Order: C-alpha cells, then sequence, then structure tokens
C-alpha cells in the first residue's frame, strides 16, 4: 500500500526558515514524483513544486523561487520541503503527494499544518464540562480546551473508545489565544459510575492531560 | 498559467439525487499525441487531506465508487455523482495535471439537503478548576440541528449578553446530515459570582418557541 | 535483445549466474541462494514474480517466466510489459543492452489489488 507519512505541526517566526518531511512506505519513491501542495486557512489548494529523486530534478512555481526547495533523501524513502523567510501569509497546511508520468496526484499524505507567528507558544487549561445540578434518558458531556497557541490540539474521549455522540468544535478566537470545545453524548446510563474521561494533547507545549468528568 | 474556473462555488442535495458540478480552463487540456485531457477531481472530507477521485478527464481512480463519473473534453468538464450519498459531502476541487504549474480549481462545496432537525440544547456552569485559575465561563452545546443557520442568545438576568459570547459550528455531519455547534460566553469570576441567572436560547427556523436552557448558583 | 521467450523457472544452479537475479513481481527483487536459485511461481497475484532474469557465466542474458497463455496481469513472463517496455531497474543495461535507447516513464501497476510503483523504459 502506498502511504506518505507527515512530520508533525510547525510554529514559525517571520522571517525564519522550517523544513518538512514526507516520509512514504509500500513502495520506492524513486519511482514517483513527489509533489508539494498548499492549502491556507479556509481557502483552496495550490501547486509548489515537486521532485524527481530519481534525478533530484525539481520543478517549481516560479512564484515559489526563492522560497520554496525541494529535496529527497533515497536512502529513507523521505522527501523535504524547506520553506524560507515565512511570513503570515504562508501560514497553511502543506501536503505532499505522489504522482506517477501523468502528475495527477494519487495519493497524499495527511497533511502539515504550519503556522507563522510571533506569538509565543502557550499549552491550554483543559476543563472538565459536568451538566448541572436530572436525567432525560440522555446526558451529554463537556470538554473546555482554553487560552492556547499555536493550533492543533487533539481531543478524544476515554481515548477514541468513545466516538460516536462525540462533537468536536473547531477553535476559535481571540487575541490571540486559542479556545476548543468538544461535547460527548452518552445514554445517560454507564454516567456516572463509567467513567469519561477527555484527552488533550497540545504538542507544541508538549502537553498531554486527561480529565476525568464528575458530577458536582 | 491555466486558469481553472469551477461551478458552481456550493451545492447542495439530498441522498439519492443527482450530482453535477463544472470546470472550465482558459484553454484545452487535449495531449494531442495521447488524445487524453490532464483533468483531475479530487475530493476532501473535512479535516481530511484531498484524495484523487478522477484522472484523465474520465478515467475513475482505483478505489472509488462508480457514483463519480468525469466527463467532457476540449476545455469544458463535468464531474458528476449519480445519487449522492450522506458521507460524500466535501470540497471538489478540480485539477488541471497538464502543464507546470499544475493549476487547482477554486473548489466547490458540496453538502446535503436533509429535514429539518431542532438542536439539543445543554448549558455547562464553570468547572471548578476554571474558578480557581480565577475565570468563568458558561457553555452552550446545541447539537444536532438542521438546517445550518442558527441563533443563540445569551440571557443574563433576562438582558441579553452580547459580549464575551464565541461560536464555533462543526462541519455537516457525514452521517445523520446535521450540524453542531457550540456558544461559549466567558466572563470575570466575579462577573459571573456577582450575577445570576444565566441563560442560552437557542432560536431555530424549526420553531416559533425558543429552546431554553438554564440555571441558578 | 534477443527478445526470446522463455520457459518455467526452474532452479538455476548455484554455480551459474554472474551478479544478481532480478525477478520482477512486478516490483524488481533481488532474489538468493537456498533459505541463487529456483525461481519456481505462478502469476504473482497468487506466487511471487512474474519471471526472472539473470546472466551466466558466459556473458549471457538468461530469463524465465510462468507458463504463457492488463494482458501482463494474466501472462507476463518477467521484464517485458508489453511488445515495446520493460521494467526498470539496476541491472537493465547490463541485462538488455539494446534498449539505452529507451525512454524511461514512472508507471503504476496493481497486482490482486496491491499497488505498485515502478519505472518502465520504452520507446
Ligand atoms: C550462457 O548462455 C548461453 C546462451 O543462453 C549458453 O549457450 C551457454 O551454455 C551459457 N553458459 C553458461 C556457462 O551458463
Ligand atoms: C524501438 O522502436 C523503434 C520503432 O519501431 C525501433 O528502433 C525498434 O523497434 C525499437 N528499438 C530497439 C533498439 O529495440
Amino acid at each position: 500500500e502506498v502511504q506518505l507519512q507527515q512530520s508533525g505541526a510547525e510554529l514559525v517566526k517571520p522571517g525564519a526558515s522550517v523544513k518538512l518531511s514526507c516520509t512514504a512506505s509500500g513502495f520506492n519513491i524513486k519511482d514517483t514524483y513527489i509533489h508539494w501542495v498548499n492549502q491556507r486557512p479556509e481557502q483552496g489548494l495550490e501547486w509548489i513544486g515537486r521532485i524527481d529523486p530519481a534525478n533530484g530534478h525539481t520543478q517549481y512555481d516560479p512564484k515559489f523561487q526563492g522560497k520554496a526547495t525541494i529535496t529527497a533523501d533515497t536512502s529513507s524513502n523521505t522527501a523535504y520541503l524547506q520553506l524560507s523567510s515565512l511570513t503570515s501569509e504562508d501560514t497553511a497546511v502543506y501536503y505532499c503527494a505522489t504522482s506517477d508520468y501523468s502528475y495527477a496526484l494519487d495519493s497524499w499524505g495527511q497533511g502539515t499544518s504550519v503556522t507563522v507567528s510571533s506569538a509565543k507558544t502557550t499549552a491550554p487549561s483543559v476543563y472538565p464540562l459536568a451538566p448541572v445540578c436530572t436525567t432525560g434518558s440522555s446526558v451529554t458531556l463537556g470538554c473546555l480546551v482554553k487560552g492556547y497557541f499555536p493550533e492543533p490540539v487533539t481531543l478524544t474521549w476515554n481515548s477514541g473508545s468513545l466516538s460516536s455522540g462525540v462533537h468536536t468544535f473547531p477553535a476559535v478566537l481571540q487575541s490571540d489565544l486559542y479556545t476548543l470545545s468538544s461535547s460527548v453524548t452518552v445514554t445517560s446510563s454507564t454516567w456516572p459510575s463509567q467513567s469519561i474521561t477527555c484527552n488533550v494533547a497540545h504538542p507544541a507545549s508538549s502537553t498531554k492531560v486527561d480529565k476525568k468528568i464528575e458530577p458536582r | 498559467d491555466i486558469v481553472m474556473t469551477q461551478s458552481p462555488s456550493s451545492l447542495a442535495m439530498s441522498v439519492g439525487q443527482k450530482v453535477t458540478m463544472s470546470c472550465k480552463s482558459s484553454q484545452s487540456l487535449l495531449n494531442s499525441n495521447n488524445q487524453k485531457n490532464y483533468l483531475a477531481w479530487y475530493q476532501q472530507k473535512p479535516g481530511q487531506s484531498p484524495k484523487l477521485l478522477v484522472y484523465f478527464a474520465s478515467t475513475r481512480e482505483s478505489g472509488v465508487p462508480d457514483r463519480f463519473i468525469g466527463s467532457g473534453s476540449g476545455t469544458d468538464f463535468t464531474l458528476t455523482i449519480s445519487s449522492v450519498q450522506a458521507e460524500d459531502l466535501a470540497d471538489y476541487f478540480c485539477q488541471q495535471h497538464y502543464s507546470t504549474p499544475y493549476t487547482f480549481g477554486g473548489g466547490t462545496k458540496l453538502e446535503i439537503r436533509r429535514a429539518d432537525a431542532a438542536p439539543t440544547v445543554s448549558i455547562f456552569p464553570p468547572s471548578s478548576e476554571q474558578l480557581t485559575s480565577g475565570g468563568a465561563s458558561v457553555v452552550c452545546f446545541l447539537n444536532n440541528f438542521y438546517p445550518k443557520d442558527i441563533n443563540v442568545k445569551w440571557k443574563i438576568d433576562g438582558s441579553e449578553r452580547q459580549n464575551g459570547v464565541l461560536n464555533s459550528w462543526t462541519d455537516q455531519d457525514s452521517k445523520d446530515s446535521t450540524y453542531s455547534m457550540s456558544s461559549t460566553l466567558t466572563l470575570t469570576k466575579d462577573e459571573y459570582e456577582r450575577h445570576n441567572s444565566y441563560t442560552c436560547e437557542a432560536t431555530h427556523k424549526t420553531s416559533t418557541s425558543p429552546i431554553v436552557k438554564s440555571f441558578n448558583r | 535483445c534477443w527478445h526470446y521467450p522463455p520457459r518455467q523457472c526452474g532452479v538455476v544452479s548455484a554455480k551459474t549466474v554472474c551478479g544478481p537475479v532480478y525477478c520482477f513481481t512486478p516490483s524488481p527483487v533481488v532474489v538468493g541462494t537456498t533459505d541463487v536459485f529456483l525461481l519456481n511461481s505462478t502469476r504473482p497475484p497468487l506466487g511471487s514474480w512474474f519471471g526472472c532474469t539473470w546472466m551466466n557465466s558466459s556473458g549471457y542474458t538468461k530469463t524465465c517466466g510462468a507458463p504463457p497463455c492488463t494482458t501482463y496481469l494474466k501472462c507476463g513472463s518477467g521484464p517485458w510489459l508489453t511488445p515495446r517496455c520493460l521494467i526498470d531497474y539496476p541491472y537493465r543495461l547490463w541485462h538488455y543492452p539494446c534498449t539505452v535507447n529507451y525512454t524511461i516513464f514512472k508507471i503504476r501497476m496493481y497486482v490482486g489489488g496491491v499497488e505498485h510503483r515502478l519505472t518502465a523504459a520504452c520507446n
């Protein structure tokens, strides 16, 4: 199976430079073109360039010439995208993709989220949201992930085991701290007594918090 | 560069109906030596990475449902979903993969039309942990409603509060086709302690009557 | 080339080959000794390789396939995908010198539902 594993999220100051990696498995990257594409928040897709890992030969969208550099290391089946002199306008999700001779993009990595900002990293406070002080054969718990930076965080309920009934909401806002929330709805039974915990990772601040939800 | 233009910007159809969207290139994508048109279609489900549906205008990618059908030639292209499914909600992109730079269309957002649904509402007071760190957020969840457009009035003692309140919508659900929404009134710990009580009102087209959740203390 | 379509693979002596023995799954792999010989295999949805290619002492490019009947999936006997194209690999230009004029292309191929990425030299 053709698979592309991309490196983790990046915070990077303006003017600075960052290097992303794309690691392929289940095939040899020599036999493909590896492309990079970006997607700015709520926006469309845009080709950056590609490389022939058999060649080293690269092609770019002239507009990215000078700011993007694609390379590849065939001994580790990995391609790289180096970006330099970044600005806020480059804040985006960066994807790598395979093509054959056709250049149609047939397989895609999960993407790498790159935030360009002067703001300092901040870990979030994580607040268990319990219902007020009973049961209409349905009950909803909440998790409030507050005041962090940058995007992203990952939230799960009891380590992913609990998934249906889950609504996790896109982060806001602010000045300049993000706030995110998640609701989980379960059958009024198994809560309480069977305990529900939301699990939040803010990778940027190396934060990993499990907050059990408890009756007030 | 070749300009790609997609139509329409958004789409809404109910499950089972036929879906149609189009793509115009500023010039021919026809490889003469090949008699192939180098146009591709991609699907991007919310929070996921794009995935290839069709390439060479009409050749369907391996592992892609037969309901997905790309057609046309020259400078006019269409992607059609013969009978749409709940899971097909996505942004759809065309791309010419003919010449560098391989340019993409601006995308068509496909949504699923379904029956009206009123939200399930839940109000949550600030946790203890947050009140120690000196703050107070009241959180209101409005889940599994349709259509997207909903309004939340946060009432503190019958008097509307419109500052400190933040709102956030999910994308459309890939199974029941609803939306959910989070509303979070955040005040000062003692602004929260100075007052009582706290209410959020969910006014939807689905009723004359507001769904209302509240609490005291 | 000399082209030559070949017979079932069978066992080749652990002392006749000069260099490596490549087999094509269609992906180019390199087979070895005991646990370089026994290239027995049916077509790779079910079985290991479509065919192989090596080089005896005399400097002759030896090939072997499976019993001859994408049409390559049904019945292919090694490196050749079409009469005009063969699967590229390190020892391609040794094993197939007549093909140095061939243009190389990157391609995709499905075998029993698993995707292979190959480079092909054509014409
Ligand atoms: C090499 O191959 C040629 C032709 O296939 C054959 O006649 C010869 O016997 C082979 N020599 C050895 C040492 O295998
Ligand atoms: C490649 O095709 C051309 C055109 O028919 C011809 O030279 C020959 O068939 C092939 N060349 C070689 C070296 O096999």
